């Protein structure tokens, strides 16, 4: 940083912090001030980009000075994430008392740099974003060249995977210390993406997302209690939808709305997402060198009521998965499709048949993004498997549920309560329909009022 | 009677072993990887005879006790300390070091009387020879006395050369024996041997079945350099992230492009524990073998003698 | 620049002040001696001419 | 583990047993007892986690904080599996004599810790079980991070194989002497199961 | 003022120059390629250089000119005149053995006028001057004469010691020079330098980017050793019947299991040329420590020394 004496940077409460593409950076709380920004044109000589700062943090970065982070970054103990957030920063504080011999509380820089969508096109391109609200915005962030491939591997690395020319192109999640989630999509170099490194990050952001949301007008509550029976008595399903339809947030809403407390789950993830507050529950995650399948298949052999599968992308998995639907536990899992060929064709293509699937998969849930310009909308698009059929077309499904997009509005197409009747028995059959019709917003109070 | 294994093959092999259970793997089971992994029969074959006796219930060490010619009594009393006190896992660790103390100072002092020895002596006084040679040529050269002087005031004075003499034998002893600001720039970082030791670690529990990332967070928990340490923790993390094992290799200076290449087409092929045991053994001949042990001789060698020469003439 | 002017219109006083006083305090040092050495120098002169 | 002085532990027979998530875990027999209670928390000044447990249980663990286990332990004789029980055991009567000089019959730790569905699913979770007649039912059992791996490693080993991080994951099978068996699943450290490590066991 | 290369260096450069011209590669692809594989900067640098003149279109010859410093007039001389009478291919050959001659011949002088010469000078007397200078230390010595005899006499009566230094001289010279019924058991396989050779040959044109055949069948009219020659026609006949190419290696002895089973690595990973490179590296530098020849000198150079004192003595 140069600006020209200090005492000038404080009477005006400006402070140069960069230079880049010929032009100098220029954090300026007044900058209405024609008379000061004049003057420094004048005393600089440098073309100017001016960036409105708060008084305050002008005045404290003028007073504290990316040469004290040139030194702080040396400290392999301060980058390392196995050490509690809590202490890391502690050793920054400490640590920056070199220069001057205070505690700098909360540098908010100092910490920026080691501590609903983000579009990141190219090299020198303003990112954008979408707003719950404003949706499609421009945004006053860009990157040129260099900090692109420095955010990009900043990312890469966080959600733990390596990009490089050799694997230009990255399709991670990031776990949010707060066990939030976010999907990633990477790109490094120019190799794929011409216009230069990019990225891009549709937030989660969690904390799982309850039956609540027939809120957000995405299932019914009548199609909500027909899944929490279903889940009950232990009919196995799959969440498909496109990316970003809302598939693992529905599938961890299912689970986390039903009372688990008196039954085992038992789960295997590629990594967390799901979260569940209930207590009878082992949560696996592939670690180096393991296959889906090595913890599936070790796992079902224990006794679990409940088998829930993050979702199935190695089929040696799947067929497990199908497997334990057909000794007759309750399995479910999430899938990347967008209607029926995409599902059975996609399960189909390592080797299950559909006898397996469909004939012990009970309900698939599709799950849609619909926009209207700037709402965004997740609704459950429509799924009954039947069953088989001999000398066939195969999967016999009964759609039940429809999502009339025009009206916003779900309609029952054909569904009869002489369908859902599958139970054992009529004290069985009874509770079902009970819980039809008979049967607060944070999970862990709504799983325990599920519970009671 | 029969002979004890070679100092190499001890090495390696217990090396392997304390690696194996240091990794939580059951012993009979460690004992059959190494066995299984092994290239001469004759280790094989007892490794096979010393499992046999640990799954019948009896310690390693009452195990190992029916090979008293391959292991001696102190190696199983370290052993058998270990499985005493419940700490077989760091005497293990202890002995694959001493191992590999025990065949790198065989190799050395034996490499180059044999003809390392008559090699040793040779060049030891082969320069201060010279020297009394040139100051032998007569009389009244640089530096001497006539010789009516006293013997003793003559012996002092020349004292200097004795001196420049002795000296040069010192180096040329410390060259024989030895040989056989930016802070991080400082740090030992990971060597030939570390690499190798790795390679081998790697090799070992990925031929005996255990995944990439279990057999790494052993690893990276018995690795002894520690820079190699965190480069092998920022390794696992990396792919336990879901980022291919060949890619978090990559960022790393200390495996080669093939190193790399090789690992990469093993990811792709199901072959790791083939790809990591032959770069292992290609990294323990290389090793083994191991050129500026050489250069820097021969600095010292002339560069002393000179050094002498110089030295009265002045 | 004056954040340090109004130091400066604060504080020096007292050190101009104490300047002067470590300047005085040397110089005081200095005619001390140069009192001790004409002793010494006399001293020698007595020992000369005694011994004329 | 730590209390007030010794002797108030024996006189309220209540001894504390950890400390996790900022609360001290305190094994009690009267839990009923606002007064000892609350004499616990002003003198401690901690918060509290109550546990019920057997008067004498209590009692036993105040006098050993597991001694004489410490010593029976490196005792190799012991633990070998080659042995048969009927022998085994009365070496540990006979050492057990070291102490106090008697046979003691029966000690029912000291063999606890030498010779249909049980769910144990992470540290400091309390295990869970299928009942014959009851089914799905919670339990009295809990292990911390410490008990949890020990147990592991025991019924890992018992099974006949070796569980670490290296290979966290096990799927063997206990042969009781009676020759019934029972499948064994099992996970070690929290790398595949971040809960911790966990087991479970179909009779 | 600078410098040329080491003896090593250029010696490592016209072989694989030499090797890539007879193959049929154009001079430039050549160039290109020895740069592309070299380890030392200076070396990729000059080359790079090199091949710069030479797509301007001059001859190799006027392109090594601009390094006269590295490549003498003699050096460029047989370049051009290999490029003036079309046999550029046999003249690189030529230049290649003479550079691996000149590197073993520098190695084997100095180990234990150029250096060479003034170290063979300086050897070849250092002794028989201590000698006479010993023996000019006063009179009546043991064996000498009194001064007051004729000098005929005197003369002839010496002749021992004169004789004693020139056996010594002898010696040395013998040492500088050398150094520096189953019919088919008797003839010179592969040896050492030999499989150095190939293996170098063979890691240059795999990564240049010619595939395994053509590199085999250029390999075939390369190499010297007459047996090795019909051991590689075996291999590369093998090879091109669709066997593969670390079984067509085992056959033959020459090749370690080791070298055998990198290889049989490097034909399911697409990194033969790199799997070449590291085994000729290992192999080029075993080469180069291949240590006997600077042993015996010493044992001849003391031993003559000190069979000339005793001589006289007695």
């Amino acid at each position: 940083i140069k600006l020209v004496p200090k005492e000038v940077a404080e009477k005006h409460l400006v402070v140069p912090v960069n230079r880049a593409g010929p032009s100098l950076i220029v954090a300026m709380c007044d900058p209405s001030n024609i008379f000061a920004v004049d003057d420094l044109k004048f005393l600089t000589g440098y073309n100017i980009e001016t960036v409105v700062a708060s008084e305050v943090s002008i005045r404290e970065a003028i007073e504290r000075y990316k040469g004290p982070s040139l030194e702080d970054i040396v400290g392999d103990v301060g980058d390392d994430i196995e050490v509690t957030k809590e202490e890391t920063e502690n050793i920054d504080e400490m640590a920056k008392a070199a220069d001057d011999a205070p505690v700098v509380k909360l540098v908010n820089l100092i910490l920026m740099d080691a501590i609903s969508d983000i579009h990141v096109e190219p090299y020198e391109k303003d990112f954008r974003v979408r707003f719950r609200i404003d949706g499609v915005m421009y945004e006053v962030m860009r990157p040129p060249m260099k900090l692109r491939n420095a955010i990009t591997s900043r990312l890469k690395i966080m959600a733990s995977l390596d990009i490089s020319e050799r694997r230009l192109p990255q399709d991670g999640r990031i776990k949010i210390k707060m066990g939030g989630g976010k999907e990633m999509d990477f790109r490094v170099s120019v190799c794929p993406t011409l216009f230069g490194e990019k990225v891009v990050m549709r937030l989660l952001d969690k904390s799982n997302l309850q039956l609540d949301m027939t809120k957000l007008g995405f299932d019914a509550q009548p199609l909500a209690w027909f899944k929490e029976a279903i889940d009950r008595p232990y009919g196995m399903v799959l969440v498909t939808g496109p990316t970003g339809s809302g598939k693992t947030t529905t599938l961890y809403s299912a689970l986390s709305s039903l009372n688990g407390l008196d039954t085992n789950i038992c789960t295997a993830e590629d990594p967390v997402e799901f979260n569940f507050a209930g207590i009878n529950q082992v949560q696996m995650h592939d670690d180096i060198g393991l296959n889906f399948a090595a913890a599936l298949r070790s796992f079902l052999r224990q006794d679990p009521d409940i088998i829930m599968i993050g979702e199935i992308r190695d089929f040696e998995t799947a067929e497990i998965g199908v497997k334990a639907a057909l000794t007759g536990h309750l399995v479910l899992s999430t899938l990347h499709t967008n209607d029926a060929p995409g599902t059975v064709s996609r399960l189909l293509n390592m080797g299950i048949e559909p006898f397996l699937v469909t004939a012990s998969l009970n309900l698939i849930l599709a799950q849609r993004l619909a926009r209207r310009l700037c709402p965004a909308c997740k609704k459950p698009a429509e799924c009954r498997d039947c069953n088989d059929r001999g000398y066939r077309g195969r999967v016999a499904i009964y759609e039940v549920m429809p999502f009339w997009d025009g009206l916003k509005e779900l309609v029952i197409n054909g569904a009869s309560a002489a369908e859902l009747k599958q139970e054992a028995i009529r004290l069985g059959m009874s509770s079902l329909r009970m819980s039809g019709l008979r049967k607060a917003t944070t999970l862990e109070e709504v799983v325990g009022n599920t519970a009671p | 009677g029969f002979g004890g294994v070679e100092g190499k093959d001890i090495l390696v092999f217990t090396r392997q072993f304390a690696t194996m259970i240091d990794a939580g793997l059951p012993l009979v089971q460690c004992l059959d990887i190494l066995a299984s992994q092994m290239d001469n029969p004759s280790f094989k074959k007892v490794l096979f005879a010393i499992k046999s006796k640990v799954e019948q219930g009896s310690t390693f060490a009452d195990a190992l006790k029916e090979h008293p010619k391959v292991f001696d009594e102190l190696y199983v009393q370290l052993c058998a300390a270990g499985e005493v006190g419940g700490i077989l896992d760091a005497i293990l660790n202890r002995l694959a070091a001493y191992r590999e103390k025990n065949e790198k100072l065989k190799s050395k002092v034996k490499s180059a009387l044999v003809a390392i020895g008559v090699t040793a002596v040779l060049l030891l006084k082969v320069t201060p020879v010279f020297e009394k040679m040139f100051a032998d040529f007569g009389s009244e050269l640089p530096g001497p006395t006539q010789m009516i002087v006293n013997f003793s005031h003559m012996a002092q004075e020349y004292f200097f050369h004795v001196a420049g003499s002795i000296v040069a034998v010192v180096m040329s002893f410390t060259w024989s024996y030895r040989q056989p600001l930016f802070m991080p720039v400082f740090g030992p970082v990971l060597r030939k041997v570390a690499v190798a030791r790795f390679t081998r670690t790697l090799g070992t529990m990925i031929s005996s079945g255990v995944p990439i990332l279990d057999a790494l967070d052993v690893t990276a928990k018995t690795a002894g350099n520690r820079t190699v340490e965190d480069a092998i923790i920022y390794v696992r993390g990396k792919i336990a992230e879901g980022k291919n094992i060949a890619g978090p290799l990559a960022e790393t200076k200390v495996f080669p492009s093939m190193v790399v290449q090789m690992i990469g087409v093993g990811e792709a092929t199901g072959a790791m524990d083939t790809m990591l045991n032959k770069i292992a053994d290609f990294y323990d001949d290389e090793v083994d073998a191991a050129a500026m042990i050489e250069p820097v001789l021969m600095v010292f060698l002339g560069g002393v003698v000179g050094g002498f020469l110089i030295g009265m003439y002045l | 620049m004056d954040k340090y002017l109004d130091q400066f219109v604060k504080a020096p006083p007292a050190i101009k002040f104490g300047g002067l006083a470590f300047v005085v305090g040397a110089l005081t040092a200095a005619n001390f001696f140069m009192v001790i050495q004409p002793t010494e120098e006399e001293i020698g002169w007595a020992v000369a001419e005694r011994r004329k």
